[PDB]
C-alpha cells in the first residue's frame, strides 16, 4: 500500500 | 543489431508483451556494455510489468486467502494455497532472471555514477520483491541482500549525484518502502524519505530541464507515503 | 472436481491469470455434460481474454505498420512484418483450440436452446476472429465457416429464445459486425442490427429479471453501431 | 472500431 517508483 | 534489439523491445513494449520486451532488453544487456538512458529505462520498464502482472496476482490470491481463513473454509484454502504457490515459483524465477542480469552484465559494464546507482537500485528492488512474499529464512536473506543493494547505491548516489536527481530520489523512496514494509521500521522509513525530499528541497537549483517532471513526480510521492505513515 | 475446476477458474480470473481460467474451463469443458449458466460464462470470458489480448496487440503492431508504409522504412517493416506474423499464429492457434473444444465437446453435449445458440455464436465468434488477419483462401474460409455458425445459432435463436434474450441480441450484435466488418456489407449489418432492435423494442415484456440488464446493455450497442454505420 | 458483444 505504500508507493514506490512508478514505471511506463 | 543493438539498434534493431531496441526497436524490437519499443514494438513489444507498444503491443504490451512485456515477455517479449524483456526478452529483447536482456540481449542488450548481453552485450556488456554502458546501456543508454533508453536502454536502462525500456529494461527496467520490462521488467517491472512482467514482475509487477504476479505481484498484482500474488496480493489478489494473498486476500483471498485472508478471507477464507476466517470462514475456515479448507478445501478452498489448499487450492488457494497451491495457486499463491505457483505464483510464488514465477516471482522468484522473475527475481533470479534479472538479478542473474545485473550481476553478470549491467553493474560490472556500469562505468558511470547514474548506471551504477540505478542498477544497484534495482538490485535492492528485485530483492525486496523477493522478501514481500518469503519468510523465515528466505525472508532474512532476501531482506539482508536488499539492504546491501540499497546502501550501495546509496553511497554511490550522495557522492556523485545531486539531491534533485531522479534515480536518487527513485533509490529514497523504494529504499524507504525497504525500511517501512520489509523491516518494519516506519521511524527509518519516515527518516530517510523526509531526509531525502528535504535535500531536495534545499537544492532545488539542481533540478534537470531533462527529468524536472520526474524529479517533482517522485517528491509527491515521498510526500505522500509520508502522509501513509504519519 | 467440476467444482474444483469452477473455484480455480474463479480464483484465476481474480488474479487475471486468464490462460490458466482457460486450462481449468477446458477441462470442465472435456466432461461432455450440459455445463451451467456460470461455467458457460466463465469459459467465454476466459477464452475473450486470452484472444483479446492477441487482438489489441494484433491491432497496434498493424498500426505501427500502416505508419511505416508511409515513411517508407524498410528495416523497420521487415521487424514489424515478422512480429505481426508471430501474433498472427498466436491467434491462429488461440482459435484453433476453443473451435476444437467446441466441436468436441460442447457442442455435441448441448441440449438446451440457450446453450446450443451460446456455443454456435462462440464458433461465429471465433472464424470471425481468424477472418479478422486472413488474407485469400484462409480469409474466405474463415469467413464461408463464420457465416455457416452464425446462421446456425440464428436458426435456434429465432425458434427457441425471445428476441430480448441476452444471448440473442449478443448473437444479432456479432453477427451484424461479421457482415460490416468481414463481408463488407454496411446495409445488410445495419438491416439485422436495425431487425434485432426493433424486434426486441416490440416484445420488451419478455424482458428477464435474471438478465435485463444485460439485454439493455446490448441493445444500446446495437445502437451505437447503428450510429457508427450511419 | 464497431462494437461487439463485450465481456467480464
Amino acid at each position: 500500500r505504500s508507493f514506490s517508483e512508478p514505471f511506463g | 543489431d543493438r539498434e534493431d534489439l531496441v526497436y524490437q523491445a519499443k514494438l513489444a513494449e507498444q503491443a504490451e508483451r512485456y515477455d517479449e520486451m524483456v526478452e529483447s532488453m536482456k540481449k542488450v544487456a548481453g552485450m556488456d556494455v554502458e546501456l543508454t538512458v533508453e536502454e536502462r529505462n525500456l529494461l527496467s520498464v520490462a521488467y517491472k510489468n512482467v514482475i509487477g502482472a504476479r505481484r498484482a496476482s500474488w496480493r489478489i490470491i494473498s486476500s483471498i486467502e485472508q478471507k477464507e481463513e476466517n470462514k475456515g473454509g479448507e478445501d478452498k484454502l489448499k487450492m488457494i494455497r497451491e495457486y499463491r504457490q505457483m505464483v510464488e515459483t514465477e516471482l522468484k524465477l522473475i527475481c533470479c532472471d534479472i538479478l542473474d542480469v545485473l550481476d553478470k552484465h549491467l553493474i560490472p559494464a556500469a562505468n558511470t555514477g547514474e548506471s551504477k546507482v540505478f542498477y544497484y537500485k534495482m538490485k535492492g528492488d528485485y530483492h525486496r520483491y523477493l522478501a514481500e512474499f518469503a519468510t523465515g529464512n528466505d525472508r532474512k536473506e532476501a531482506a539482508e541482500n536488499s539492504l546491501v543493494a540499497y546502501k550501495a547505491a546509496s553511497d554511490i548516489a550522495m557522492t556523485e549525484l545531486p539531491p534533485t536527481h531522479p534515480i536518487r530520489l527513485g533509490l529514497a523512496l523504494n529504499f524507504s518502502v525497504f525500511y517501512y514494509e520489509i523491516l518494519n521500521s516506519p521511524d527509518r522509513a519516515c527518516r530517510l524519505a523526509k531526509a531525502a525530499f528535504d535535500d531536495a528541497i534545499a537544492e532545488l537549483d539542481t533540478l534537470s530541464e531533462e527529468s524536472y517532471k520526474d524529479s517533482t513526480l517522485i517528491m509527491q510521492l515521498l510526500r505522500d507515503n509520508l502522509t501513509l505513515w504519519t
